């Protein structure tokens, strides 16, 4: 509503202000409670647009990498697709710098297999990555990761 | 973009040539069978990538799979411009660029 | 008259956790912040050093309103009624308990990073098979050589003769808040530049710039001596020591600028001395 | 009267993979980071000494609170009151409940590597066939001398005498927590500089420095000598002890260098022993 | 800017140039209407300078490769530069810089 | 009380390639790193030792978990549940399985490093002749050097005390270390050893044998050990040498007056291991 | 600069003012429309060179090349360093050294 008064994008900060700040996530869960509707409003942002396709990107590489965990996954045992999560969640956590979080990204983008998103939307995403400062790219990469719907 | 984005596009393009030509030479050379590996060879390249531990090693390993590759449009058209940015960025970054690059590497329809 | 000191001293290089702020998750972060060039600088808070010049003057014997229980990690007070007067530091760092309220002679800054703070992390575990949620854990830490501006008022002190304890835990600053046993960072001065006047403006503020963004070198800034060759902050009110005394006698003419006829000191042991014997006889005492 | 020890010992030349990070894939991170001339070394936790030496204090007598199993993998607390005036693991490197909480007499710096560390990596496999994702593996080593700083509040200990014991663990460190079955790495010290002196001042940091790329012959510094010849570091003061004086000796003008008259022993025995003698002396014990 | 830089993009030129006349070499020496070996030649050189076991070896082989390209203009416009280039430097970054010219001699054709 | 076993051995000279690192192309390339001096030297790996220790207790009888199958090449194991009380190896070299389920392990060694900087030595394989497909043209990597690696162990850590004399006969009697022993057979049996038995975790000995000397086989004691031996720091009582090394230390000028001449010194291995066996018994009650 | 690699320097000159009295002299010899034989002289000169077995071989060969050159203007003006280089230097290395002067001498002519 603040934002909407200035007239400047709703999505001014939203996460900053959901998470970095929101530590006890008293309004993060309220994200968790509306993350659809944060996402709405993101679709409404054309500038997402980018940030968006590298959410689809992200998204099609974790559908790789759980398809490796099942093939690797025994018969009868239960896959801890739960446990890859959250360790997905504290290894994108514990990156520390620009480069060791890009190393990390560029591998389980590898990993993940042939993306089409990265196909079609090759220069942009490559630009995307080069470009964004890596605390943002983390930060959507969390999202995508909390947004992932099969 | 400016020159830098232009040069890292560039290497990107001909990372991907490269491995064209290297797939393309697994595919000639084991035909035989009922599908040739290429996933357990991207797998493998993904390995050998990240086992890359100095500067020496990984340019090393990134020349020969150039030079496996065979004829490159993208390295033809720019030979000065991806040389400099070859020997002067740090390795680390070539290192991401080229995985990148693989993760993005457009199948022929 | 009205004399004051000032001065921006710097630390030595050593690995630096002193002022962790709010962690987030398991990792703890510590404090930091923009600063020159747009690079993020780890910031150690000027309370922290204020903290321990009072644990200087506890320890040395001093009268101190506030005593520090070490065993007790509490804080007492001597008497409920601040009498600056008799207690140095009432006098000295102020009081405000809410007379009722002092200004405070001396006034100090936060103490930046001379290095911009690449990220780098330190992992802690727990050690043993039996793990929970305690187990492990991830502290920041940086490797740099911090740097703090200080500025006192001599004429504000109750007692002249204070401003000398001062100085001397300046010089023997005992440790610094933070993370003594996995990060011990010693505190102590390596090389000051020290203002001695009667005028209030102060040109000294921050002096010292990295050669190299990853580097432990400390050279002057180029500002400082810029402005000591146009002719202000006159050499003659200038204290300089410390390890920054060798690049300024390897520069170049160096014979030649009024650099040269400044108060410069290899040893920081005899720069405070001769400071000492200048405020005492300005200041009769 | 108020006492520390602050000392900066070097390690033997070695392979060493003792503080893994974070095992990114299958290389088993050697954890590192930014020092001087922004090369990238690879540190040695602070927490893996101290833990070194709680393990020396439990292994020969001298009652610890916290004993260390040996065979389950697990930390036994003898009594949830911690106790310093009885307990040596509790008067020396304090506690934390989350009561006193103590403040810890022994204050540790991360070890650093002497040598920039390049690559260093090893492979790992198991046996042949019938391989699972298990049997490929790497670990980062690096050939390198470690060097770490570390100081005591002598006073600070509820017993007096328990000075001693961490002088001999030190002395005699048992392993350091790491990979002592592939690379096992003694970290007893081969160069000694010890200071033992009644005010906080505490300069002997890292002063240990070679660099000179990919060697082992670990010359000590030229900034720690400057100090020495300027003044300040009293040498009656200074303990320098090990193959480092082999070093010193060899040096041009070294009988007239104020280094000279410091307490020099090319044998660490006989340089400890002088040590505890003077520590004894000093403390009443 | 960055002369070194310069010197190795002109090293660059003066492998491709010795590369071109060993191809005209090799062309002239085929006959009939056999395929002029090529992509056979350049996997050999490639195989021939992976191997190498220091100094002696591979510098004796940059020689006489540079020798059988025959008349090279890069190298005859700078002598001094490229001469004290090829005795110092270690020799893997030479390695490199040649193998980066196999790959970049293909825009010439 | 607590009993340390602490010792540096140096190998035989000849050709190895028991470190094949990558395999990048054709070339098997030996697992190599920086050393000393700036020098590239060829390392092998410890574990490599250990499989061997392993593989000469499960020969000589004895008890041994992973029984090695020798005909699959496949590991098979006696019981699931690592029982270091029996089996010789988990007692010794320690588990992981992912009673204790984890041991620590009472053998700790270091990788084995190469005496001599590693230059060249690639050697050609080419199959048969005719019909030459891609798999006909490979390379081998070779070094001719002396091998010295560190091992320490505390006899205290084992379950049985008993244990330590086997693994003693084990490090004498190596089988053959993890490497192409069809082409290049070369014997890890030690040649010259440097023992310190003592009671407390100082060693001092890592790495005493250094020659430099490129490509000769002198394989002399370095300058800073006998500098610490004569320092008083290292009792002589305490040092076990023996070996070739032997008959270089009684060259040298004023051996009787040095501290070295007061240390167990033996030219024959068998005899010094004999000697140190009946130390090491005695003082463990054995 | 660097003194050492000023003799390899002028070492490569008198190397190539030699072969260029070679030259003149197979110039001299022949007569009427043959095309002079100066690139099989290159190839020969290449051939001779690889050929040797240490020391007295190549020397013998290296002090005949030179005579057979002429009057060597730099080696006359730099007699002791010249002589000295040669007797001192792995024979490896001045066969190299000799390779690149083969190599460098087109801006001559």
């Amino acid at each position: 509503a603040d934002n909407l008064v200035k007239g400047i994008h709703w999505w001014s900060n939203f996460w900053e202000k959901l998470v970095i700040e929101d530590s006890k996530e008293y309004l993060f869960n309220q994200l968790f409670s509306n993350r659809e509707g944060f996402i709405i409003m993101a679709e409404n942002s054309e500038e997402d647009k980018q940030y968006l396709i590298f959410i689809k990107v992200f998204q099609q590489a974790m559908k790789g990498n759980f398809a490796k965990i099942y093939a690797k996954t025994e018969e009868g045992k239960d896959p801890p697709i739960k446990k890859k999560v959250e360790r997905l969640r504290a290894e994108l956590n514990y990156c520390y710098d620009e480069l060791s979080f890009k190393e990390y990204l560029s591998d389980f983008l590898v990993r993940g297999g042939l993306n089409k998103y990265f196909n079609e939307h090759q220069e942009e995403i490559a630009l995307l990555i080069k470009k964004s400062p890596w605390q943002e790219i983390r930060i959507w990469s969390l999202l995508a990761i909390a947004s992932y719907k099969p | 973009n400016s020159e830098e984005d232009k040069q890292y596009l560039i290497f990107i393009k001909v990372f991907q040539q490269a491995m064209k030509g290297n797939f393309a030479k697994i595919y000639a050379k084991t035909e035989e069978g009922k599908d040739p590996p290429i996933k357990k060879k991207v797998e493998r390249l993904r390995a050998e990538l990240n086992y890359c531990y100095d500067e020496l090693s990984f340019k090393e390993y990134l020349s020969d799979f150039l030079v496996r590759g065979g004829l490159n449009k993208y390295f033809n058209e720019h030979q000065e411009e991806i040389a400099l940015l070859i020997k002067k960025s740090p390795w680390q970054e070539i290192r991401i660029w080229s995985l990148l690059a693989i993760a993005s590497y457009k199948p022929k329809d | 008259p009205n004399y004051y000191l000032y001065g921006t001293v710097l630390t030595r290089y050593g690995l630096a956790s002193l002022n962790h702020d709010i962690r987030r998750g398991n990792k703890t972060i510590l404090q930091k912040g923009y600063w020159n060039n747009g690079k993020i600088h780890s910031f150690v808070g000027s309370s922290a050093i204020r903290w321990a010049l009072r644990f200087y003057l506890q320890k040395q014997g001093y009268l101190v309103n506030r005593v520090w229980d070490e065993e007790e990690h509490i804080n007492r007070l001597t008497s409920e009624d601040f009498d600056p007067e008799k207690f140095y530091d009432d006098d000295i760092f102020g009081f405000a308990l809410l007379p009722n309220q002092r200004m405070g002679a001396l006034g100090m800054n936060m103490a930046v990073s001379l290095t911009p703070y690449d990220g780098a992390v330190k992992l802690g575990a727990k050690s043993g098979r039996e793990k929970d949620s305690t187990s492990l854990h991830f502290t920041e830490y940086h490797a740099t050589r911090y740097q703090y501006y200080f500025g006192i008022d001599a004429t504000h002190l109750k007692d002249f003769s204070r401003i000398l304890p001062m100085i001397d835990g300046i010089m023997n600053l005992p440790k610094v808040g933070g993370s003594s046993n996995i990060f011990n960072y010693p505190f102590c001065p390596d090389s000051l530049v020290f203002q001695w006047t009667n005028h209030f403006a102060s040109y000294i503020s921050y002096c010292f710039e990295y050669c190299d963004p990853k580097s432990k070198e400390a050279k002057l800034s180029q500002e400082f001596i810029d402005e000591v060759e146009c002719g202000q902050i006159d050499p003659s009110k200038l204290w300089i020591g410390g390890t920054i005394v060798k690049d300024l006698q390897q520069l170049d003419n160096f014979e030649s600028s009024p650099l040269n006829k400044a108060h410069i000191y290899r040893n920081r042991n005899e720069m405070i001395e001769a400071l000492k014997t200048v405020i005492k006889r300005d200041l009769g005492l």
